[PDB]
């Protein structure tokens, strides 16, 4: 019934300029999406273990979703942690 | 079925107790409604008067509604006709009815947004997740035409195309436009258009809360002030003690 | 009247040991005297018609001053008025009160389900899609019985004529409750209140002002955490469902009603028969009365004092609290076969602890 | 261990002493009640409860609008950049 | 109220409406008291809370424990044990 | 009193004249003005020092007593069981008690050589008091303990500041904040009273 | 007992009791016997 609920020791961060105002154009995410992808890849092989055992199937049945969710997952939440410091 | 997962948190500004609502983001989330949502989602509890002194002057909230035309009537003909619109008027609806809105979305019905961040689970965290969260669909999923595979909606099958692409919309203050920055800006208006009385709320809050709060040592101290004379107190049986 | 005003909150005298275990039966009074005042000033602005009820509660909130406070306060002050009589109940089993306050305890029996059946009836009447859908599975519960439903209705479906009627009702049950309360206070004071140690004593004070201080202390911390909750929005107390206009041919995903209902909605919920789930309503309630005869039980006589200072063993209301609240956290989960093997495993301790509780 | 145990269950040794402390015919704080004393606010104010009740609702007044004022205040500076009147809109 | 044997009065005067709460429980003080009480306005009233603090928290931790405390570190470990086997009930089921 | 007491017979809970549950060994006084001379000639526990919890008396009575399934509490004494209409005779040789029914309808109270009227003054209840009461049963002399303050330590004697502008200036405090909340709640029940905002709009033209 | 007019309870007491030992035994017949 409320619009948001306020929370207790939140960190606002500080806006980091660019150099060039084109940068920004492209979106930050791309930067920070490398070194959240090597700290999640305790997933990132769980699934490509999951896909060959898929493909090795005769029936056609079987799927990767838990696998590929879990993994998205984890790397979104270590993107927030600093997402909003390149918005203004 | 299973629980989905939980967004991740934010650092949005309101979300402190001491904090208000940053109204020049909620400028910027109001031009992507205006020019990017609007046109599959209506909000119809909001009115143009609604922003006058809160978001936009009123000179230019008049500009903004003119660039509408409303249905207004009967005349004294009994008949229907239209006119620019005023800051009495309704935000515009894109559909009359619902049965025609699922039409042109292949069967599913966009929800009206006047509600949206009180209407979801976890709320502006959710919406802000959901928009950047579409992926191309996992190995042995097979969807499809008119749904897309999103990490955050239930079920992962969502019928909304992908609504934001880099590089859109200009924005009036000059801030460069990207997704995420798209996204912050939309979030933080829909959170303002749910309750624009959340400021005042919050404001009087702390006004009151503080001043109960000075009154209840007040009273600890007038209560501990009885307490004392039974909790001091003597009695002796057969013969008298200490004085 | 001032006679009776002065001899039962002046000159009334009271146990020195007495704390703060004896302070939630006025803050339950207090917050009924809140729900009136606010409730009736809602009242001035809400529209009953099925077609307009939900547009009514929303253009109050967002167009008429000071509306968003009389909305928000009313629906904050419901949560703590079960709160306070959760803790006034545990109260009285932790100290065997009902062994000579007999009638007081049937009387507060009465209040409760008077303010259950209240809390069910205003929360249909925002008219969103967890009132709609909440009143129609709860009232099928009660199918069993026969025409108990389609009359309460007077439809052949949670129409628009139900809402009308549960407006009228929930208006008048709380006048009524208040007739109880001084019924409630004549079997009280009628025998004189206890004490934590359950011994009788002749160190005994006047009310005012020692023990009148320390209900005003009280108040005052009820006030500021209200209107705490109220104002910021801490806790999350309503469903987000609510927010939605009803749909009649799309139910949400997860329907879960108010956290104060959760604990034997769940019980309901892992006991698949639907006719011998009902039945294990009954003999909860039956149990609760039951106790107000505890000492004809067994020919021993009984004492108030129940020893569970540093003992091991625990007591059996301790147990049953833990119970309910190992069963809110399972009827907030999505159905699961491990949720319910687990569900059942709490079920038997939530019930058997009333059994024994006629024991000793 | 003594502590929570029906067999064992006893002070330390350490409490018992802190129990035996006295500090009589002590009052760190007595220059404050000095200090009120000497205003005189008792004899002209609150002696009476007709003035009492004159004292109550006229502080009452002035104190809640000085309360309001600078929680105003307060309000701004922390949100500063943030409210309406802070960033003025530029028309294109 | 009070026991008959113990509600008897000694005086005669009739009992008046504001007091009849205090004589419906009349208590005899068997063998007698002396009981003495100094005014409020001529005592410390903050500092004896404080003064007896630790003592007080001892008894009132102390009686608490076993009873309570106990009983809740159990229904906690069980509320681990009861997630931890959800997670893999769910892997045994829908995973590959 | 609106409460009845519940005397019935039981098949469970036996009689106590063969059950009694609590420690069934008394002393008889031939008259129970002999019982000023046990006060003054018998020791007491509480006149002796002790320093550890571990050196305190054990009691007489024994722990194993009552049974059954979900009994938390395992000590009792008294029960309200109906007496039947011959009842156990009581064996004073071992300190059994004989009270009640027990002398009424048993020929407990017999002596060969003392008339009848004399033998039976000796079985009112005063006459009996069970083994333990004078080294044992407490009598305090106040309410307060010498290990613990009371108002010797807390009294403002000569020297003193007066209390009254303070006490006073406290209560003040709490009203004025409270009239101030008050009148707040009230102003803002009138607002809600008047026109909305969408209303007073409407009207201009 | 008497001489109290307490004599509405003794009757909710014995249609409490008879109605539990009828909801358990109708319960034990349908799962167990
Ligand atoms: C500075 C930096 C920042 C830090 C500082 C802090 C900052 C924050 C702000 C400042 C905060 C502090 C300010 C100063 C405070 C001064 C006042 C103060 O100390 O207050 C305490 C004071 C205590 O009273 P007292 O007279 O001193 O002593 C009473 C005795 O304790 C009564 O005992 P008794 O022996 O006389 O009676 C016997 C029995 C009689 O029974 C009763 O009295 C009733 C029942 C009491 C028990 C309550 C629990 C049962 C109810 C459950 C509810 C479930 C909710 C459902 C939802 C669940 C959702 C999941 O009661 C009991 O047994 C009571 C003992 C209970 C002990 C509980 C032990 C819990 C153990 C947990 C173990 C966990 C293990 C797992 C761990 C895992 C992780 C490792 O209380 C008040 O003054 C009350 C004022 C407020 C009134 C209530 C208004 C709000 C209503 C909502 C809250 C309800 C609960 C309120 C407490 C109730 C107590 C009975
Ligand atoms: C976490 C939140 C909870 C609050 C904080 C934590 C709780 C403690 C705070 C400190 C207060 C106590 C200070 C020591 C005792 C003072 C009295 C006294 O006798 O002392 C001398 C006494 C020995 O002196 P003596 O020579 O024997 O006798 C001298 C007197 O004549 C003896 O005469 P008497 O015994 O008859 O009494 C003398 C009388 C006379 O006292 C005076 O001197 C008169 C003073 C007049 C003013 C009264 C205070 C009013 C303050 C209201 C707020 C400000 C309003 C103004 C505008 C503000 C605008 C921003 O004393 C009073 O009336 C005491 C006044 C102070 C009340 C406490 C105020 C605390 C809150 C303050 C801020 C407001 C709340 C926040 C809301 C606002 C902001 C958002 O020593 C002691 O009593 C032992 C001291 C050790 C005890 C302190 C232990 C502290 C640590 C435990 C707490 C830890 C945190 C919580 C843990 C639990 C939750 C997790
Ligand atoms: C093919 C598979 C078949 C499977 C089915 C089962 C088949 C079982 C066959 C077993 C055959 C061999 C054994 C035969 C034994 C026969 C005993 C007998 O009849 O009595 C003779 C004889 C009868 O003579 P008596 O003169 O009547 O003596 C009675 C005593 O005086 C009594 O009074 P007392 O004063 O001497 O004792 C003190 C008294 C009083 O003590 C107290 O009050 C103290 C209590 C302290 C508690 C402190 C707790 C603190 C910690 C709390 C922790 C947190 C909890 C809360 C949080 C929760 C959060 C969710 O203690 C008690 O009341 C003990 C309570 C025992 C409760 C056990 C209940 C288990 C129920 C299992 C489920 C059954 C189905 C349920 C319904 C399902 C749906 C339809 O009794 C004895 O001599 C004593 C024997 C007692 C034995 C008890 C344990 C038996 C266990 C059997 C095995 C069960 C296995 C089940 C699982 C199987 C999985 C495959
Ligand atoms: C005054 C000074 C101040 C200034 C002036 C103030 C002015 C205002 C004052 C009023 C002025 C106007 C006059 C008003 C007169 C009102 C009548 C009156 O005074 O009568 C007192 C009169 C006592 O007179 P007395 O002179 O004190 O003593 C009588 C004898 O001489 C001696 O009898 P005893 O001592 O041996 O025993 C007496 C005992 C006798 O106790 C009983 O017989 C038990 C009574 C309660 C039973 C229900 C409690 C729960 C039990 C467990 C669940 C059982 C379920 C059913 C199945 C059972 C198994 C088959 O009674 C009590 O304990 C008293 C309880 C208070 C009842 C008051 C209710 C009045 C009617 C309104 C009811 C509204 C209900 C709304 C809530 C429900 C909504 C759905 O009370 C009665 O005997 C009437 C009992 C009525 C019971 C109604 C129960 C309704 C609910 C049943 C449960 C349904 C559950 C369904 C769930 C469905 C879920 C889907
Ligand atoms: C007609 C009534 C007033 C209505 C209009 C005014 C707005 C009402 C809002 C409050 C305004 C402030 C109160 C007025 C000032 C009173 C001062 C006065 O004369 O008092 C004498 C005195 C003043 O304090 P004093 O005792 O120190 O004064 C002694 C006398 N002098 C100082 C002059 C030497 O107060 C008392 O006698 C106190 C009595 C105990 C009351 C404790 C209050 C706490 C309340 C706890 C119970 C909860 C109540 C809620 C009930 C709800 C029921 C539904
Ligand atoms: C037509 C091309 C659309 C545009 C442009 C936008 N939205 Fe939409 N939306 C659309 C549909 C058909 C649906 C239904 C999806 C389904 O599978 O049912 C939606 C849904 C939403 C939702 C609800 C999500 C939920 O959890 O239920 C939201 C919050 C939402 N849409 C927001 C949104 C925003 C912010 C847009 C502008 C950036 C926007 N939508 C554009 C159709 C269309
Ligand atoms: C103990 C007393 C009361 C309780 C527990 C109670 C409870 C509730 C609850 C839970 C709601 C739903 C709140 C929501 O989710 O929006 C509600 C709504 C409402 N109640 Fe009460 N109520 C009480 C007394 C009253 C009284 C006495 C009146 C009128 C005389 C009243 C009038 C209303 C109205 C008009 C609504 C609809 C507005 C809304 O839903 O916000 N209530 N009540
Ligand atoms: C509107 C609901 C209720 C109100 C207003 C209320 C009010 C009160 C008040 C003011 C007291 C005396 C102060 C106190 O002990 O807290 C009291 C005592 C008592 N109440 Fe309640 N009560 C309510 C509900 C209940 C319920 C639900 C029960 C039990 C099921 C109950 C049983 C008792 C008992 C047994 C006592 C006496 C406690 C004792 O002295 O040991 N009451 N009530
Ligand atoms: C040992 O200590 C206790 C035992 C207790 N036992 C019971 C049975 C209850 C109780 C009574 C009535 C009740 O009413 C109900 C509302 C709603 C429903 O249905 C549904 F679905 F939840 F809405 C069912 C029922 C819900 C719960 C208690 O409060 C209770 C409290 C304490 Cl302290
Ligand atoms: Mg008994």
């Amino acid at each position: 019934s409320y619009p948001y609920y306020c929370e207790f020791f939140v960190k606002f961060p500080n806006y980091i300029p660019p150099k060039d105002p084109a940068e920004r154009l492209v979106d930050p995410r791309q930067k920070l999406e490398p070194g959240c992808t090597a700290r999640c890849s305790l997933w990132v092989n769980e699934y490509d273990a999951c896909t060959k055992r898929v493909r090795a199937r005769t029936d056609n049945k079987g799927n990767c979703s838990g696998q590929y969710e879990e993994l998205h997952v984890c790397i979104d939440r270590c993107v927030a942690k600093d997402i909003f410091k390149y918005l203004k | 079925e299973k629980e989905p997962p939980h967004p991740p948190s934010y650092p949005f500004w309101f979300k402190s107790l001491f904090h208000s609502h940053d109204i020049p983001s909620v400028r910027r989330g109001y031009e992507v409604y205006r020019k990017v949502c609007a046109t599959c989602h209506s909000m119809e509890q909001l009115h143009f008067r609604h922003l006058v002194g809160e978001v936009l002057p009123e000179k230019r909230v008049k500009q903004i509604a003119a660039e509408y035309d409303v249905t207004d009537g009967p005349n004294d003909q009994g008949e229907m006709y239209t006119r620019p619109g005023i800051l009495g008027d309704a935000f515009p609806s894109p559909y009359p009815n619902e049965e025609a809105a699922r039409y042109a979305n292949g069967g599913a019905y966009p929800p009206d947004l006047s509600l949206i961040t009180a209407a979801r689970h976890f709320g502006p965290d959710y919406l802000m997740a959901l928009l950047g969260g579409y992926r191309d669909p996992p190995e042995g999923v097979e969807l499809r035409p008119g749904l897309y595979w999103n990490v955050w909606f239930p079920g992962n099958a969502i019928a909304m195309p992908p609504p934001l692409m880099d590089e859109m919309i200009d924005y009036e203050d000059g801030t460069p436009c990207n997704i995420s920055q798209m996204s912050k800006d939309v979030v933080n208006f829909l959170t303002w258009a749910t309750e624009p009385t959340a400021d005042e709320r919050k404001l009087y809050g702390l006004k009151c809360v503080s001043a109960i709060a000075i009154g209840t040592v007040l009273m600890t101290l007038w209560w501990r002030f009885y307490w004392a004379m039974y909790a001091t107190r003597r009695i002796d049986f057969g013969k008298l003690k200490y004085l | 009247f001032m006679s009776l005003f002065r001899a039962h909150l002046v000159f009334y005298r009271c146990a020195l040991n007495l704390n703060s275990s004896y302070n939630f039966g006025f803050l339950v009074a207090m917050t009924f005297v809140l729900q009136i005042i606010t409730g009736i000033t809602l009242a001035f602005r809400y529209t009953s018609e099925a077609s307009c009820a939900f547009a009514s509660v929303q253009h109050l909130v967002r167009e008429v001053a000071a509306g968003w406070e009389f909305r928000m306060l009313h629906a904050t002050t419901a949560s703590f008025v079960f709160l306070c009589i959760l803790i006034h109940m545990t109260r009285g089993l932790y100290n065997w009160s009902y062994s000579y306050l007999t009638t007081a305890w049937m009387s507060g029996l009465v209040l409760y389900l008077l303010t259950i059946a209240t809390a069910f009836l205003g929360y249909v009447l925002p008219w969103g899609q967890m009132s709609f859908w909440g009143a129609t599975v709860i009232t099928n519960l009660l199918s069993p019985i026969p025409y108990l439903v389609p009359w309460l209705l007077g439809g052949y479906y949670v129409s628009d004529v139900t809402l009308k009627r549960f407006f009228v009702l929930h208006f008048i049950l709380p006048f009524i409750g208040c007739i109880i309360i001084v019924l409630h206070i004549f079997y009280l004071h009628l025998n004189g209140s206890s004490n934590p140690a359950g011994i009788d004593t002749a160190l005994k004070v006047a009310f005012y002002p020692h023990m009148l201080m320390t209900d005003a202390k009280c108040l005052s911390y009820l006030i500021g955490l209200i209107f705490l909750q109220a104002a910021f929005g801490l806790m999350e107390l309503s469903h987000p469902d609510n927010s939605i206009p009803v749909n009649r041919f799309v139910t949400p995903l997860h329907i879960v009603p108010e956290w104060y209902f959760l604990a034997y909605y769940a019980v309901l919920k892992v006991i698949p028969s639907k006719t011998g789930g009902l039945l294990v309503f009954m003999s909860s309630l039956i149990n609760l009365g039951l106790l107000s005869e505890i000492r004809a039980l067994n020919t021993r006589m009984l004492i108030r004092q129940q020893f569970m200072t540093r003992n091991v063993v625990s007591g059996w209301v301790i147990i049953w609290v833990y119970s309910m609240i190992f069963l809110i956290i399972i009827g907030s989960a999505i159905p699961q076969a491990t949720y319910i093997l687990y569900g059942r495993l709490a079920t038997i301790l939530y019930l058997t602890t009333g059994l024994v509780l006629c024991l000793y | 261990i003594r502590f929570g145990n029906p067999w064992r269950d006893d002070y330390p040794e350490w409490i018992w002493k802190s129990l035996r402390v006295s500090r009589k015919d002590k009052d760190m704080f007595a220059p404050f009640f000095k200090l009120l004393n000497a205003t005189k606010l008792y004899e002209y104010c609150l002696k009476d409860n007709r003035r009492y009740c004159m004292f109550v609702m006229g502080v009452g007044l002035v104190s809640s609008w000085m309360w309001s004022e600078w929680w105003n205040s307060v309000w701004r500076r922390i949100n500063k950049g943030k409210l309406y009147n802070d960033v003025p809109y530029v028309y294109p | 109220g009070a026991p008959k044997f113990e509600r008897k009065m000694l005086g005669s005067y009739p009992v008046s409406p504001e007091f009849e709460m205090v004589w419906r429980d009349r208590l005899t003080a068997h063998g007698g008291y002396i009981q003495q009480t100094i005014s409020p306005y001529q005592l410390k009233f903050i500092y004896p809370f404080w003064h007896t603090f630790f003592a007080r928290c001892w008894c009132k931790c102390s009686a608490y424990a076993w009873p309570w405390v106990w009983p809740g570190l159990i229904t906690f470990g069980l509320v681990k044990k009861m997630n931890h086997d959800v997670e893999e009930d769910i892997r045994d089921h829908y995973w590959y | 009193s609106v409460h009845s007491h519940n005397i019935r017979p039981d098949k469970h809970e036996l009689p106590a004249s063969e059950v009694p549950l609590y420690y069934n060994r008394f002393d008889q006084a031939d008259h129970p003005s002999l019982w000023q001379l046990e006060e003054e000639q018998q020791r007491k526990h509480l006149d002796q020092e002790v320093t550890d919890v571990s050196q305190l008396v054990e009691p007489v009575s024994s722990p194993h007593q009552t049974e059954g399934w979900f009994k938390r509490l395992r000590y009792w004494h008294y029960k309200e069981t109906a007496e039947p209409t011959f009842p156990r005779t009581p064996d004073l040789s071992k300190g059994e008690l004989a009270a009640g029914a027990t002398v009424t309808r048993t020929s407990v109270w017999h002596d060969p050589n003392e008339p009848a009227i004399v033998s039976v003054s000796r079985f009112a209840p005063d006459n009996f008091r069970a083994v333990g009461f004078a080294e044992n049963v407490p009598n305090p002399e106040s309410t307060n303990s010498d290990s613990h303050p009371d108002f010797r330590e807390y009294r403002l004697g000569p020297g003193s500041v007066d209390r009254r502008p303070f006490v006073y200036f406290m209560s003040a405090s709490y009203f004025f904040i409270t009239a101030s909340m008050m009148r707040s709640f009230l102003c803002k029940w009138v607002h809600y009273w008047w026109v909305s905002r969408d209303m007073l709009a409407a009207g201009t033209t | 007992s008497y001489g109290n007019g307490t004599v509405l309870m003794p009757i909710v007491r014995r249609v409490f009791i008879g109605a539990l030992v009828g909801i358990y035994a109708y319960a034990a017949t349908d799962v167990v016997l």
